[PDB]
Order: structure tokens, then sequence, then C-alpha cells
RNA sequence: AGGUCUGUGAUGCCCUCCGCCCUGGGCCGCACGCGCGCUACACUGGCGGGGCCAGCCGGCGCCCGCGAGGACGCGAGCCCCCGCCGUGGCCGGGACCGCGGGCUGGAACGCCCCCGCGCACCAGGAAUGUCUUGUAGGCGCCCGCCCCCACCGCG
RNA sequence: ACGGAGGGGUACACCAGACGUGGAGUCUGCGGCUCAAUCUGACCAACGCGCGCACCUCACCAGGCCC
């Protein structure tokens, strides 16, 4: 299956493989302070989640549960560091790139 | 048919045996490439196909419930020989916890610290 | 010149905070302080052989 | 096809009234909690007082009475 | 080839350093400004800063002179909605003071307590002071 | 420093062998040198448990040792924590020979704090301090801080009485 | 003769008829000396994309909106992998301040988010504290008071 | 009861080590200052202690209804 190779040779071959303009000027989150580098990333983040949906062949996944799949720390601040949620908007129009039931999709 | 389990701190890992995969990855292919080797240790000093399940804890713990399933699923291969009786022995001259669970489990904190046996700081003045 | 030596036996705690110990190091019976973890059978280095533990 | 929940605070009454009911015929354990400084004011060593209450389920998916167990029907 | 300096905005920068950040060199600028900025003037970002031909800067300097009149967007520009013109300006440049001075000249005019803590040279922002700095 | 100290037959390939060492006595006598050593590298509040990331520094070590000597990677390490190991002390001071298992457990150490306090504010990395360190406490050079530090307390020891 | 009549229909004895309520403010004011703590002072590190594991028990789909945050409905961080910066108060450190956008609320002075501004700080004198296994330490999560809000305390 | 009296014990109190605190900014409490009021307690065994102060909580301040 896909299982039997791995997820870091996936996402980048995938995205060799395959496309909004809100790319610019945006950060994956609240919690990274700069914008991602290699310009590639939008084709890295898609090839990403669609590696992390095939996985999930049953239940449902969501963008939500998505933006929670990709989080990280905010710092910077004084403060004991607390972990953030990523953007909801790039996600949802991710997975509509990607899909052309009783919630969120799903594969096939 | 064969059912094993394995335990670390909060780590359970469930094995079936019967005439190799760990969360749908196969062996050499778990997460912490260091360790595998750690994993595969019991394959080597000593196949069927076995099946595991595992959660709880963290990523060490997980490596430490599946080798130890692997030796008990393997170890209750044969039955009844002196093959039943020297594997044990093997392991044992390998580490006595390729057997035996390992007991030592995190002790509850107690007011007045941040841990088991910190206090907070006494000052006079 | 090192002058490696064998323990024979262990004396007691010789420190007033605990600290030493004294041994039974050796075809002698020379006997001498020792900080840290001894047992029997095990072996000392020793500068010289010239003075023996008050004692 | 009836519903039957069966609930106390001390486990020899509740466990008694699921041997006594058999007589006839997951929703586990949850605690209730508190912790509390044990003085009025706030002078002297900081010590606390832990309050603590669990409570049970029975589950009788049907197809004695015991003063301070509570049933409901639904 | 490269050169070892960009003397621009009255402010010295240093070269054989990564131009995104050198940059920042240029007071009223940020790293965010800086990526906005270059690959939107289609300037590779990081590869040296003696290696940014003069065109290179016109294309820059056209950018940094109107940063909405070519899709840099409200939110990412600095003096939005301004007290002088009612219009997001963009203050990018070493007359911050201007504004920063002529704000300091209103307040002082208008008597406001956040102005009188100013002149007093304290906090402002509802912060305590009883602790001896 | 001896051959009742230094572990070299019962041991696991990498050093992580998770389990109980410091419960008994004598126990550690029987812990592999070659994880000694990495227990030794997860110091400083800074580094308060990191093992993988300190297995990734011994074993790369023994990526420079062959490539400047051309020694087997764990024969100039036995040796060089033999090196080390101060042998007297200076305990009303008197001189007092130092326990075998005690200079194997000291001189592990040494080594370490050399790294350390060589590589911080360094472009050099930490791990090729242990490095040079440990090449460095092997033949026996002053510049390897342990084998120095190693002469200073003799010097006080012997004069010490 | 520690503390507590300011927690109570516990309360003796004195004094007030200082009872109840309505609006506005203060307890948070500040040269200054103390104590408990939080984030640091970097390469054993910071940044960008990816992988993936807890327990005290626990809701999340459709969207909009850079974000925070709206309208409508139904049942984990460390760490690892790959890259960048290159000993420079640098991309360490994030205080202080200048616009905007939001949430709570009869009401912001409360809290979040976006751009800009980048303080002090180079491991700390004389002194001083805590600890023997899943322990020190590092990492994060949850509950309490709570209109909003943890650097606190219980876990 | 106490002894710079003798004797016998013992604890992370010391030994061997580790992690810290005191030096910077910052949150919080205390003092002292100011104020119409900045309500108040407690000085090893007070001082993140009297369970999160816009209003209420409030005991304190400037005024104003009712019995
Ligand atoms: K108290
Ligand atoms: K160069
Ligand atoms: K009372
Ligand atoms: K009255
Ligand atoms: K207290
Ligand atoms: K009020």
């Amino acid at each position: 299956s896909v299982t039997r190779v791995p997820a870091d040779v996936f996402i980048n071959s995938f995205a060799a493989h395959l496309c909004p303009a809100f790319t610019d000027y945006v950060k994956t989150g609240v919690s990274r302070q700069y914008a991602p580098r290699d310009a590639d990333w939008f084709y890295i983040k898609a090839a990403s989640v669609i590696r992390h949906f095939y996985i999930s062949g049953s239940h449902s996944i969501g963008v939500a549960g998505l933006a929670r799949k990709y989080s990280s720390l905010q710092k910077g601040k004084t403060t004991p560091h607390h972990t953030k949620r990523a953007s909801c908007k790039v996600i949802r129009s991710i997975v509509s790139q990607f899909l052309g039931g009783e919630r969120g999709r799903h594969i096939s | 048919t064969v059912h094993t389990l394995g335990k670390k701190k909060n780590s359970v890992a469930v094995a079936f045996v019967k005439a190799i995969l760990v969360n749908n990855v196969p062996l050499a292919l778990v997460r912490p490439e260091i360790l595998r080797t750690k994993v595969s240790e019991p394959i080597m000093i000593l196949g069927l196909d076995m099946n595991i399940k595992v959660a709880g804890g963290g990523h060490v713990s997980q490596i430490y419930a599946v080798r130890q399933a692997i030796s008990r699923g393997v170890l209750a291969s044969v039955k009844d020989e002196a093959a039943r009786s020297e594997l044990r022995a093997k392991l044992v001259s390998y580490d006595r916890q390729l057997v035996v669970s390992d007991p030592r489990r995190c002790e509850a904190k107690k007011f007045g610290g941040r841990g088991a046996r910190a206090r907070r700081q006494k000052s006079y003045r | 010149e090192p002058i490696n030596a064998r323990v024979i036996e262990v004396l007691g705690r010789t420190s007033s905070r605990g600290g030493i110990t004294q041994v039974k190091v050796e075809k002698r019976q020379i006997i001498r302080n020792v900080i840290g973890p001894v047992r029997k059978d095990d072996i000392l280095v020793l500068m010289e052989s010239e003075r023996e533990a008050r004692r | 096809k009836y519903t039957i929940i069966v609930v106390g605070k001390d486990l020899k009454l509740v466990e008694r009234y699921v041997k006594s009911i058999v007589k006839e015929g997951r929703a586990p354990v949850r605690r209730l909690t508190i912790t509390t400084r044990k003085s009025p004011c706030g002078e002297g060593t900081n010590t606390w007082h832990r309050f603590e209450l669990r409570m049970y389920k029975r589950t009788f998916w049907v197809t004695v009475v015991i003063p301070g167990i509570q049933v409901t029907v639904e | 080839d490269y050169r070892d300096l960009l003397r621009m905005f009255n402010t010295n920068i240093q070269g054989k350093v990564v131009l995104e950040c050198a940059l920042v060199g240029i007071k009223g600028i940020g790293r965010r400004f800086a990526n906005v900025a270059l690959k939107k003037a289609n300037i590779d970002v990081h590869k040296r800063a003696g290696e940014l031909t003069a065109a290179e800067e016109d294309a820059l300097m056209k950018v940094l002179e109107d940063p909405l009149s070519h899709g840099i967007p409200a939110w990412m520009l600095n003096r939005n909605n301004d007290f002088e013109s009612g219009k997001d300006m963009h203050i990018l440049v070493n007359t911050i003071a201007s504004t920063h001075r002529a704000d300091l000249e209103r307040l002082r005019k208008t008597r406001c307590e956040r102005g009188v803590r100013h002149h007093h040279n304290l906090k402002v922002r509802g912060q305590h002071t009883k602790s001896t700095g | 420093s001896l051959e009742a100290y230094i572990s070299i037959d019962n041991h696991s390939f990498v050093p992580h062998s998770a389990g109980r060492w410091s419960a008994k006595r004598f126990r550690k006598a029987k812990c592999p040198v070659v994880e000694r050593l990495t227990n030794s590298l997860m110091m400083h509040g800074r580094n308060s448990g990191k093992k993988l990331m300190a297995m990734k520094t011994v074993g790369e070590a023994f990526e420079l040792i062959n490539l400047y000597t051309g020694k087997n990677p764990v024969q100039v390490l036995v040796d060089a924590v033999a090196n080390s190991g101060p042998r007297e002390d200076s305990c009303r001071r008197q001189s007092v020979d130092v326990s075998p298992l005690r200079r194997v457990n000291i001189g592990i150490y040494n080594i370490a704090t050399g790294a350390r306090k060589a590589a911080f504010r360094k472009v050099r990395p930490f791990a090729e301090c242990l490095a040079e360190e440990i090449m460095n406490a092997a033949a026996g050079a002053d510049k390897s801080y342990a084998i120095s530090q190693r002469n200073s307390v003799e010097r006080i020891a012997v004069s010490n009485r």
C-alpha cells in the first residue's frame, strides 16, 4: 500500500506530481512568525493533507480536525509557551481543490 | 491464534501471532529510526506473521512495549521443551526486562512544590 | 613511581563526616585511608608505601 | 424494551442492590472532588484538605428497597 | 562581482549578508515587509546583498512607494487610517519622527492622561509602577 | 580506572539501555562505558533528559577519531577514561589514595566538562570538542583539560600530606 | 495571652441608631528596600516545511474572515526528519511605545489579533535554598476563583 | 530549663554531587510615600497568605432616597 513507502518521500514526490494567490502574504498559522520559504510549500501542504486523508478510510476527518493536526507554539512573549492552531481558510480551500457526507469529507 | 501483551509506562501493546506490522507501519519503518535497532534486537539475537496494536505514553515506551511483546510472542512458540526453557535464558542474558515488565510509575505530587521531592525556597528574611 | 597494592579488608569509615575508609592493603599489611567506594579484592595505585595510616 | 439506571454512592449498598435485583431478573465510576485550605482565615502553614466522592452507574437494558439508592427508567 | 555597501534612505547597509534581513537595516521596515516586497518585485530573496541590480532597486523603490497599489494588503501596512489624511499611508521612511512628534504636539495641545504620562516620562498603559525601577 | 569497572562485554549495540543502575551500590560497575559516557552527556538543565541527541554525538565523534587517528573508535575511549582519574586527594588535609570505581566514574565526568566549557559561545561544534578532547586524553597531553587537572590534583595531594 | 469577632441566626460586654439602597471614584495610585516567581542571556541554539506518540477525562460539522473573531447546524510539547542563518546584542533576548481590527459587558480602564517600534541583559558580590527512581530537571496539559483575563495554587 | 559539661543515638542536616536563588526586565504581595479615600489582617511558625478588584463583592471616599 501507500503505507509501505515513507511519508517524507510521499509528500515531496507528490507535490512534484501536481492554486490560489492568497498563498502569498499568508503564514500557516498564528504560531509561525514567518511565512514559509520554499515556495513549493503549497503543493507540499496539499500533498501532506491528502497523505493524511487517505489514511482515514472510513470516518470523516474535517478541517478543524486538520488545523489541529498542523499546530505549533507561540513564543517571544515572556510567558510560558502555549500551543496554537493554524489557519482554517487555507486548509478548507485545499480540501475544496482536492474535492474536484454526514460531516466533513472523505476519500473517493 | 496467539495472544501477547507488552507494557511500558502507560503503553499497551497487543500482539496476534499466527503461523510484520506495528501500527500498520512495518518493522523498520517505525518512526524512531535510531531506536529501530533497539526494537530489532530480539529478532537478530534469537518467521511467522505477527500483528501489533500499541498505544499509550510516548515514543520510547511504545518501543519497549512492542519489543517485549514480540519477545513473548515467539517465546510462546515452542511448548514444554528445552528450547521453551533456554530462549528465555538468552533473553535474560541480554536483559531481564525482555520478559518481565518494568514496574516503575510516576509518584504523585504533594502540595508545596512542583514535583514529588522539590519543595519551594525557604526565606527567613 | 606507581606502587599498585591490593586491599584484603575494610576496617571502617575514618573521616569525622564519613568519607574515607581504612583498608588493609598488601608481603605486607600496610593500612591506608581511601576516599571512594571500595570492596574487597579491589586495587589501589599507591604513590608510595613508606607511610601507614595512623590508628 | 425497558431501560434501568440504578445509582448509589456506597459501593456496598450498590453491590447489594445489584445482587438482590438479579434475585428477580461503558458507564464507569466518576468522582466529585474539591481541594480547599484547612484553616478558616489565611494564617499558618499552607495545608490543604482534599475532599473526594465517587458514585457509580449500573446499567440494565432490560429486554430490596435501599434508602440512598436512586433509580431512573428511560 | 558584488559590492559591500548599498547606502540607502540615509541609513548604511553592510552586504555580504542576506538581503531579506539586511533590508531591515532601514528603520520602519520588518522582515515581513522585506519578504512581501522582494519576491513581489520579482527578485530572489536570499543570494547575497551585493548582487542587487539597479533596475532591481528600482522595482523595489516602486513597490515601496505604493504598497496598496500593487496588492500588498491593508492589514500589512503601517499607518492605517491616519489622523492626517484619512488614508492608509505607508510610513516606510525615516520621516517617522514627524508623525511621532507632531502626535506628541497634538496631545500636549488636547491634554490627555496618556500625553501627560508621557510628559512625566512614565507608564501610560495601566501598568503598575509600585515596583522600584 | 581498571578492568573491573570498564564495561566492554555486557552492552546492547547503541548506548540507550533503559533499566536500573543507581538503585544498588556497585551496580553501575556493569554499566557499559559507551553508555556511562552518553548518560553524562545529557548534563545541564538546558539538556536534562535529551538522550537521543547525546547519542548523536558519541557515534559521530566516533566519525572523527578514525578519520584522524585510524584506530577503532572505542579502544581510544577506554584508555582515555583510564588516563584520567586523580590517584590521590587532599581531604586537616591528608593525602589519600582514590577508589578504582571512583576514578572510572570521575574521569568520565572530566572529559564531558572539557567539551562543555570548550564548546559554549564557539562557532565550532560541541561534539567537535568531545572529539579532540577524547583523542587528547588518549596519548596524554595537557591540551586535554582532563589530563591537565588530573596532574593538578596529584600535585596538591602529594603536597597536602 | 500565636492567627481568626471582617465567614456565618457562635457570642458576652461596650457604641451606633455605623441600618438598606442609588450614581461616581479608590483599594490597581509611586523616587524608593524587601520576598515568592516568569521570560532570558543562544549553535547541546533560533527559524521554515513534514512525521507522530500521552494521562488527570473530553463535543464538533459548514462557512466566512490574513488573523482574532462572526452567521447558521448536528453528535500536546518536547523529540525525529529535511533544509536556512554563521559567533555579529545577529535571524539571541521581547520590555516600552504608535495606528488599526475584534470579544465581554448597562457600561472598558479588562482581554485577543495584525503591521511597526527592538529596552535591559555576555551567566551574575557579600550571602542563600532544595533534592536519593521514574526521583532532580526539561516539556506541555487540565481544574479552581472567573462577564473577560494566570506569570498563582490543586493536580 | 539551660550549660563554649561528659556519654549514647539520629535526619538531605552535612559529606559526594546535582539543580538552583541573590546580578537584568517583568507579574504578584509587604513596607514607606502620596492621596477626598488609596479599607484592613498577619512581621522559623507575616510577606502568589485571608480562592480571579471596571459595576456588585467593599469594609473606604463625594453625594443622594426609604423606615
Ligand atoms: K499563611
Ligand atoms: K566568505
Ligand atoms: K469565627
Ligand atoms: K439605623
Ligand atoms: K503563604
Ligand atoms: K464602585
